[PDB]
RNA sequence: CCAAAAGAAGUCUUUCUUUUGGUUAACCAGGAU
């Protein structure tokens, strides 16, 4: 039973988000510390360059940052180490 | 079985503000749709005439009283919300109405300029006494639909003026039927019965040919895909 | 996942997004300028507007707030009007109808906040109830009635099937489904008419697909022969592409079966997308179904005045036999009390068997949309007894319905029982706030902070006793007590190897293998014997009720069990106390009302029937000390387990002599922490089972926990 | 000043004076009043209400066009849900919507060789009623359902020789949306609602920034001033219920009482940087002061 | 709202019960306020029970104990004797229905009637014992509950909130009188004292939305100035307009001009409104509703609402507070509106 | 019934009243 | 005692706990409410609070 | 008179006939008044052609079963019902499909004559076994829309000749559906969304031409009463 | 962090400089879900 597109907030499908990560609890931190990273990244990208690299998918017209994260998380290409 | 025989529409006039369009032969179930569209049509997109907003010497706001007439500023705003008037220019026109002494104030006081008339002129507004004394000015305006009152001070207006709900719409009830015919033998269709009824603005021919010429534009959008 | 809001509202909470973003696109120069643009409504703040809450979440909240599922995330979309839109499928768990409610609407700031709100929150993430499991996102009211309708059978409908005559061949036998919907836009055919139809995206029955297709399924694109009617393929047209033709009456029942099904299987997307299929579905055949009401509709019995004069025969005899001194006056009042409600049921009997199945009234009530029958007998047939301000019903009785319109003294009567009702509910409402309260402050430190103590004590589970001819019968109450489970020992039945392992999640399939293999009793993991120092582990505790898995290791489950249990009060309607005193009675740990005192040591006891009061005697097997209760007031009964106390019988060390209470204290004193635990549980769960409300044991688990954790010195 | 959402036309200035010798309070010089008056339609969300019980807000103002009409063409006014009716046990509106239509069109029983049985004790000059027609049934002595069915059966046509309700009391209703008639008939009636005192438009609030109190930094309350939703200690349970730990912190800090946090969380929202993180309340320090003014040597360690 | 207001009887105040203290055998519904308080009629909050409303007909003797009166049966007949009774005198004698079958000559038609005991009991009695009747229905019911039609077909709990509703419902520019009601609405409107009605008979001199002149029989000349868009209480309007011409005669007692929610002297809440009984698409789920946009385009439910805004003048020990123009920091585009003197 | 001008309001009422309802506000 | 002081019986619980001395350690949800910080549950816990977020070396070499 | 903001008309593709056109934006209220006359429009007005009936040798009383053939009578029927026929003569012109011997029979295997075309020569019909033999003649006529079983008008003149429903409108399933739209202020536009689905004799595109066609030809006769009526204009594309 | 005044530049209305000014609570009552 394949499901239909997900629509706005509710893509990327949370299942497959969820299975990259233990628990929700992770995947909040996950994409919440990654949207920070973004977000440095675009406000020093005029100013002198610094380790904070990014996005790593491409970007919509107007994509909020965190939304972006998430999109990168479902593709699989960050790694977390938890505490 | 390819019946080639086209629609044709017929009029049939029960009285002068009131008549019955009959279109056949319609396929077999595409009766109740173009009814409906027809009467969605007629009951929202034809477009007239109405007042937009009234001055009286003597007020300053709705809700104050005239000396010497019994109702207020209320119920006067009321009462002229009745008015059917037909206009035939695009710019806004002012019309008057003066009276004085005892009597009744009727629709057939105010004065119109040329080419806005009145087609109700047995219309009660006000009832004045000795005291009485009444002189208002009103504007007409075209258009469609019904547009809340326009604010104050949206538009550069004096205190005295008083903006007025408009309601642009010459239908008053638009109805139908349809006759079915099915036969045994598979060859079947319908027969649209249209009962339109107007407020003596304009006739019913009038406003049918406003929805078809709605109508055709809708759907020539579609047809010119190719 | 969506809610409306009023752009002028919304322009309001996102001023300062929507200000930046202005500065960004060169329609300010400076933040003043778009600051004054804002307050000044220009025409492209809102166009700016509608991209800043694309994907951003806000928290809708009522108050009060009683569980968890009363602040949930929504997406905001524009919406013209003062009022805020809300989705009405979250009505049940906000608890919020639309005769008048309010709202309240946070905004979410920071990357971690606005994470947690389309993680945690999102509305569509929370579809089953954490307290019970079951879907609190299901169709009801109008939904169930369209639903109803649209999957109705009919005989004799409008283009039926009919068999081959020999002089024609077989009617109603379309080639697709698409072929069937022409034909019912032309009035040939009904939607709930008998049909054979030729399905080929629709997957067949288990039965059908294993007589027809085999090797491994039906491979969508292969088709088969349904009979059916058209409403049904409709219907399933809405529910994923690999579930079953489902071929049955949607009743309410069925409904939730089928959600709880696709929740259990499917991922939470599916879910949630089936359930917006089904509102759609639902609301567009309830305007179809023809339910109206109409004083023509509210068909009234036929025979109602026969029945009445027949007892009425019978209440005059009884007032006669009075009259003459044959019985007094408590006598009196039973005896008519009995007959009148013989007579209530009578009349109920007859107009339900009145009515036909197609009355608006009964189809309302029973497709499980709402209401029941005693509401229907009440407005058609007859009312009854009414109660006094006191409580004992008056002999009158009420003998009219609403239909035909009360009297004077029937409606004065009336108002009785109405204004208890009332007062009741709001001192109800008071109450369970306040118990809610002390709740969660007595257990917010119970948190799961392992994933195993890997320990090997637990609870054993009465788990389907045995019959008594030879034969198991499930016990009724399974879902809530063994169900959600983690075992602590392996099954093993008749030397037959291990049927479950240990450390198995015990749902339906290893409870079906469970009782196949025939076995009455398992130990499972639970709270209450935990080795962790701090907080529970996450085997012990076992599934979480409303993610469906094994609980994570941060879950505040002290928090969840108390508004689970607090939540259903309101709900729980009002010497020995059986309402919502008798639960904070219960969690107090305060002496019952009625204490009813229980045996010290099992042997045989003496009972001397004393004036104005008992005297019981509890003679020891082993001979050293009898145990005296001498005052043992008279009112109360003498308990009957298994004929009532006989001079002599056999007493367990626990059982209970009198009917009433027995007092926690006491039962802790004499058996032991466990059998406490398990009087405590029971006593709680019986006036939420009694009321008709579902909590799982683990939830009371927790508290009860909580209630034993320190232990007083005798002995410095 | 004319406080936050208000607004409307000035109709009355009422003056007083202490050179005119009035009375007022004493100390005053000058009184001064000032009336504004608004004209209120109906509009979603507004409250109505009928005579038996049966409120509720109105969900939604559609168009005339778009309305299920009777057969003449005639939209109904207003719609209620069936649901509602036989599960509250207010049957009686269903009656009065029965006899609101025969007091509309107007009857006449017809006494052509004997009055009918049903009408035997129907009082005189009841027999025949002119359309919009006013009657009146006393509060426990009226209609009786025989009389009501009857009056049904025996009503005027509208302007041609059209029954449009039949003796069941149901009409055949056309869905204005999609032009087919409904299925089923329907029961339409005339039923007297009233304007309930609950209006949106003084129930509708938000805030962003404004005021805060004076001895603790929290927002302000009420609409006059501005002042926030409050965030109890029942709500604050959900979300430790849900886990939610960094948005139960920006609620309580940085949107109440943080001091600093406020004007910096705002600053980088204004200018897109990432939000920073909070301080400590202002209520527990305004707490810890409270505790040492009772003699109590509360102290803070690391 | 007003009239209800006046004939309420509190049993919390100064010397009585308190809201959060007051226990459930206080709220309840005694078998003696049959007739002499409504048993409906009653807050829906915490204030249930301890809040009651006068029934029509009883009154207070001189020692505070409400009375009600019964017509008293002689011998079996119905006289048209009515005596005041207390709750004692009541409880004494057998009380039979006002419904009962009367034969034209004051005589049951059947021997056995309910009555009422001395606890309240009810039971039938052979017509012989019976020793008073009310003196009509709709006297167990006060002025708010007699104005609900059909109210024996309704539970007490929703006419409860049906009465407590119609005292919220606000006065409307235009007034329509139900086409269906119960009588009560004349007196009650009458009573409240919103309209006004003349004092002695005489023929109109003149009418204006200002004022009506009324020419008594022998000479003298009355005026009557009517209360214009004037604010009442609750921030509502309190309109007053003549329903009389130039020439009627009007007798006294007559009515002689409407008021707030009044059409012709009658009390006129709401309108009249063409309803359907279906659920239509779940925009009237949940007890919602839809209405037609006719109601906003016509303004057939609009109403007008008035706001008192309030500033003084005071001394102070520095002294001269002043109403002025003259307002520092603040510029001229905001003083334009403000006339020569504030 | 006894107000001198009132609208005519006809009545579905089967009993007669022996007392009229005394002044509202005594 | 800050819990408890916030529970009920305010006046006992201060005045007992300043007489006995009572050393608060701020380990509950209801204390690190009310003192502004990150309660202990949930997302609040060191496992989850403390994740290091990264790309892949993969992406960094495509990017 | 203007209309202010002119619709549009755009596709998306999903299947080789199966489409998803949007219009947008138009008035509020014109989202139903166009969508359910075009649904009916594309479902009851498009000229098309079907099998109105067969008659099939040794069945003439017992409608149960075909000798030498596998599948059942109605089976045959519901298959040659879904058979996608194109033709141009208005007469009822006969076809005949026969093939002796065990193998499948296969739409290709009919012989159309002048003029009858068939568009899915690869649709399975029937099985033969055992030297059976299968031979029916099928009758094309082409209509419009969907016509029920036409009930022998004379017995006497066939016997064998079973009547079978006609689906001759080439689109076989339509929905619409209205949403809302616009950041000017009113976000309370519309936005329908048609989906129509047809045969392979025909693309949708085509489909929706001709019901524009005909839905502008109907109105011409509402529009004709009085030419110079004022109306709403949405002006050149 | 906003308002007012004065000076300079440019745009035909933004920026820079100087001066001045610039938020409550507690009770009682009445309602709502
Ligand atoms: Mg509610
Ligand atoms: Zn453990």
């Amino acid at each position: 039973g394949g499901y239909d597109t997900p629509l706005g907030i509710t893509n990327p499908p949370i299942d497959e988000l969820l299975d990259r990560v233990s628990s929700k609890y992770a995947l909040v931190i996950y994409a919440a510390k990654r949207a920070r990273q973004i977000n440095d990244y675009y406000n020093q990208l005029g100013e002198g360059i610094l380790e904070y690299v990014g996005p790593l998918v491409e970007p919509g017209l107007q994509e909020k940052p965190l939304s972006i994260a998430l999109r990168e998380i479902h593709a699989d290409l960050l790694e977390h180490t938890e505490g | 079985m390819l019946i080639s025989q086209r629609p044709t529409l017929s009029e049939d006039v029960l009285t002068d503000n009131r008549s019955q369009f009959v279109i056949e032969p319609l396929e077999p179930g595409f009766g109740y749709t173009l009814g409906n569209s027809l009467r969605r049509t007629l009951l929202s997109s034809i477009p007239g005439a109405a007042v937009t907003s009234i001055r009286i010497d003597g007020v300053l706001h709705e809700f104050t009283t005239v000396p010497g007439v019994k109702e207020d500023v209320t119920e006067i705003i009321l009462n002229l919300k009745s008015l059917v008037v037909s206009s035939e220019e695009d710019e806004p026109v002012t019309m008057y109405l003066r009276k004085q002494g005892p009597g009744e104030v009727t629709a057939g006081d105010i004065v119109p300029p040329a080419g806005v008339t009145v087609h109700n002129p047995g219309m009660h507004i006000a009832t004045l006494n000795d005291k009485g004394k009444l002189e208002v000015e009103l504007v007409v305006e075209r258009g469609r639909g019904y547009v809340p009152a326009v604010q104050n001070r949206a538009s550069g207006a004096e205190i005295g003026r008083i903006p007025v709900d408009s309601i642009y719409s010459p239908v008053l009830k638009v109805t139908y039927k349809v006759d079915a015919t099915r036969v045994e033998q598979r060859t079947d269709f319908d027969k649209l019965i249209l009962d339109v009824e107007t407020k003596n603005s304009i006739s019913p021919r009038d406003a049918l040919a406003s929805a078809g010429k709605t109508l055709v534009e809708l759907f020539g959008l579609a047809r010119e895909l190719n | 996942h969506q809610c409306g809001l009023p752009k002028l509202m919304a322009l309001e909470l996102f001023k300062p997004f929507v200000m930046k973003r202005l500065v960004d696109l060169n329609h300010a120069q400076n933040i003043k300028s778009a600051k004054r643009m804002v307050e000044r409504q220009r025409p492209q703040v809102w166009d700016v507007l509608e991209e800043v809450i694309a994907e951003h979440p806000v928290l809708l909240n009522r108050a009060p707030t009683l569980h968890r599922l009363g602040i949930q995330a929504f997406e905001p979309m524009l919406v013209e009007g003062k009022a805020i839109q809300l989705h009405p499928l979250v009505c049940e768990a906000f608890n919020a109808d639309f005769d008048g409610d309010q709202m309240a609407v946070h905004l979410p700031l920071s990357a971690e906040a606005q994470a947690e709100a389309r993680i945690l929150m999102l509305s569509s993430n929370n579809i089953l109830s954490p307290a019970s499991g079951r879907p609190l996102a299901m169709p009801r009211l109008d939904m169930v009635t369209g639903l109803y309708y649209l999957t109705t059978e009919v005989p004799g409908d409008t283009g039926e099937y009919q068999p081959a005559s020999g002089d024609h061949p077989e009617t109603g036998v379309y080639s697709s489904p698409a072929e069937a919907i022409m034909a019912a836009d032309r009035g040939v055919l009904s939607v709930r008419a008998k049909i054979k139809v030729r399905l080929t995206q629709l997957r067949p029955p288990v039965e059908i697909e294993a007589e027809l297709f085999g090797h491994s399924g039906w491979q969508p694109g292969d088709a088969w022969m349904a009979e059916t009617t058209l409403g049904r393929v409709m219907f399933n047209e809405l529910l994923p592409l690999g579930y079953p033709f489902v071929n049955k009456q949607m009743h309410k029942k069925v409904q939730a079966a089928i959600i709880n099904d696709l929740a259990e299987r499917y991922p939470m997307i599916v879910v949630a997308q089936t359930v917006d299929k089904l509102k759609d579905a639902g609301f567009y055949w309830a305007t179809r179904s023809g339910v109206t009401v109409s004083m023509a509709d509210v068909l009234v019995p036929p025979r109602k005045k026969e029945i009445l004069d027949h007892y009425e025969e019978r209440a005059d005899k009884v007032e006669k036999q009075f009259q003459r001194g044959a019985l007094n006056h408590d006598e009196r009042n039973e005896a008519l009390v009995e007959i009148w409600k013989e007579a209530t049921d009578e009349v109920g009997q007859a107009l339900r068997e009145h009515y036909p199945d197609d009355n608006p009234i009964i189809t309302i009530v029973d497709s499980g949309a709402t209401g029941n029958f005693t509401q229907t007998r009440t407005l058609a047939g007859m009312k009854g007894l009414v109660t006094n301000p006191k409580g004992e019903f008056i002999p009158r009785p009420v003998k009219s319905s609403f239909r035909e319109g009360l009297t004077v003294l029937e409606y004065f009567i009336n108002t009785h029982g109405a204004r208890k009702g009332l007062a009741d509910t709001a001192l109800r409402t008071a109450d369970s706030g306040y118990l809610t309260r002390r709740l969660v402050d007595v257990s917010q430190d119970v948190i799961v902070r392992e994933h195993d103590c890997q320990t090997e004590r637990g609870i054993v589970v009465e788990l389907a006793e045995r019959a008594p001819d030879g034969t198991l019968i499930r016990d009724p109450y399974i879902e809530t007590s063994a169900y959600a489970r983690t075992l602590g020992t392996d099954a093993v039945d008749e030397a037959g190897n291990v049927i479950v392992e240990r450390g198995q999640d015990l749902g339906d399939p290893e409870i079906d293998a469970l009782l196949a293999a025939g076995i009455t009793q398992v130990k499972v993991r639970s709270v209450l014997t935990c080795a962790t120092s701090t907080g529970v582990c996450a085997t012990c505790y076992g599934r979480s009720m409303a993610t469906g898995k094994l609980v994570d290791i941060g879950e505040a489950v002290g928090i969840v069990a108390a508004q689970s249990i607090g939540e259903p009060g309101t709900q729980l309607t009002m010497d020995i106390t059986g309402g919502l005193p008798r639960v904070q009675e219960l969690f107090e740990a305060r002496v019952p009302r009625g204490k009813a005192p229980i045996a010290d040591v099992t042997g045989r006891v003496r009972l001397e029937d004393g004036e104005r009061f008992y005297k019981i005697t509890i003679v020891p097997d082993d001979g050293g000390e009898e145990v005296v209760y001498d005052k043992i007031s008279k009112r109360q009964r003498l308990r009957v387990f298994k004929r009532v106390l006989s001079d002599g019988d056999h007493v367990e060390v626990g059982q209970q002599l009198m009917e009433g209470s027995a007092d926690p204290h006491e039962v802790l004193r004499v058996q032991g922490p466990r059998e406490v635990q398990i009087h405590l549980v029971r006593e709680v769960q019986e006036v939420y089972r009694a009321q008709g409300v579902s909590i799982h044991d683990k939830h009371i688990e927790v508290i009860v926990r909580q209630m034993l954790r320190r232990v007083t010195i005798i002995d410095s | 000043k004319v406080p936050h959402g208000e607004s409307g036309k000035v109709i009355g200035i009422r003056v007083f004076s202490r050179e005119d010798e009035d009375e007022l309070p004493a100390g005053v010089n000058e009184l001064v009043r000032v009336y504004v008056a608004q004209k209120r339609k109906i509009s979603d969300g507004d409250k109505l209400a009928g005579r038996h019980g049966n409120k509720g807000v109105i969900g939604k103002i559609l168009p005339v066009e778009d309305m299920p009409f009777l057969a003449d063409g005639t939209p109904v006014d207003i719609i209620l849900n069936t649901h509602g009716v036989p599960r509250r046990m207010n049957i009686g509106q269903i009656l009065e919507t029965h006899l609101g239509w025969c007091a509309h069109s107007g009857w006449k029983v017809d006494a052509a060789k004997g009055v009918p049985d049903w009408a035997a004790r129907l009082p005189d000059e009841l027999l025949e009623a002119q359309p919009n027609a006013i009657v009146s049934t006393p509060v426990f002595d009226g209609a009786q359902e025989a009389e009501l069915q009857g009056l049904l059966s025996c009503t005027l046509p509208n302007r041609d020789g059209d029954v449009l309700v039949d003796a069941d009391g149901k009409a055949m209703l056309f869905d204005g949306r999609s032009g087919e008639p409904f299925p089923y008939p329907v029961t339409v009636g005339y039923m007297y609602i009233m304007k309930l005192h609950h209006l949106v438009d003084d129930k509708i609030h938000a805030r962003s920034t404004g005021p805060y109190s004076m001895i603790t930094q929290q927002p302000l309350g009420g609409k006059a001033q501005f002042g926030g939703q409050r965030f109890g200690e029942m709500e604050c349970w959900a979300m430790q219920a849900y886990g939610a730990a960094y948005t139960l912190q920006e609620l309580l800090t940085i949107k109440s009482d943080d001091t600093v946090g406020r004007v910096k969380v705002y600053e980088a929202i204004v200018k897109g940087e990432n939000i920073p993180e909070p301080g400590i309340p202002e209520s527990f320090k305004v707490l810890l002061k409270e505790l040492q003014s009772l003699c109590l040597n509360v102290e803070v360690l690391s | 709202s007003g009239l209800t207001h006046k004939r309420r009887l509190s049993a919390l105040g100064p010397g009585g019960l308190s809201r959060e203290r007051a226990g459930l055998e206080v709220r309840d519904v005694h078998p003696s306020h049959y007739g002499r308080m409504c048993p409906i009629e009653t807050p829906e909050g915490p204030n249930i029970g301890l809040i009651g409303s006068l029934s029509v007909y009883a009154r207070v003797n001189p020692f505070g104990f409400i009375e009600t009166p019964y017509r008293k049966v002689v011998d079996g007949v119905v006289s048209d004797e009515i005596v005041y009774l207390t709750a004692d005198e009541e409880d004494r004698h057998v009380v039979a229905q006002a419904n009962s079958p009367i034969d034209a000559d004051g005589r049951f038609v059947e021997p056995r009637v309910l009555v009422r005991r001395k606890a309240g009991e009810v039971e039938y009695v052979p017509s012989s014992e019976v020793d008073y009747m009310d003196v009509s229905p709709r006297q167990m019911v006060s002025v708010a509950t007699a104005m609900i039609p059909f109210l024996e077909h309704d539970d007490a709990n929703r006419a409860l909130m049906g009465a407590n509703m119609q005292r919220q419902a606000v006065p409307l520019v235009r007034s329509e009188a139900p086409l269906v009601g119960t009588g009560m609405e004349l007196r009650a409107a009458i009573d409240a004292g919103d309209v006004v009605v003349a004092e002695e008979s005489g023929v109109i001199e003149e009418v204006s939305a200002d004022y009506i002149t009324v020419m008594h029989d022998n000479g003298t000349r009355r005026t009557y100035r009517m209360r214009k868009f004037a604010r009442s209480n609750h921030g509502t309007c309190a309109n007053q307009c003549p329903i009389v011409d130039a020439g009627d005669r009007v007798e006294a007692g007559q009515v002689i001009a409407d008021g707030p929610c009044t059409d012709d002297g009658e009390m006129a809440l709401g309108k009249n409104l063409l309803v359907a009984i279906m659920p239509w698409e779940g925009h009237n789920y949940e007890d919602a509703i839809i209405l037609s946009n006719r109601l906003v385009e016509e303004d057939v439910l609009t109403s007008i609402h008035i706001e008192e805004h309030e500033i003084d003048a005071r001394d102070t020990k520095l002294g001269a507070e002043e109403i002025t123009r003259d307002i520092p920091n603040i510029s001229d585009e905001v003083l334009a509106d403000l006339d020569e003197r504030g | 019934n006894s107000v001198p001008g009132a609208p005519n309001r006809v009545s579905f009422a089967k009993l007669r009243e022996p007392l009229e309802v005394p002044g509202l506000l005594d | 005692w800050l819990s408890a002081a916030s529970f009920q019986e305010t006046t006992r619980v201060l005045t007992d706990a300043a007489i006995n001395c009572r050393s608060d350690k701020l380990n509950g949800l209801k204390e690190n409410v009310i003192i502004g910080k990150l309660i202990p549950a949930g997302t609040g816990i060191n496992r989850y609070r403390n994740i290091a977020v990264q790309p892949t070396e993969e992406a960094r070499a495509a990017a």
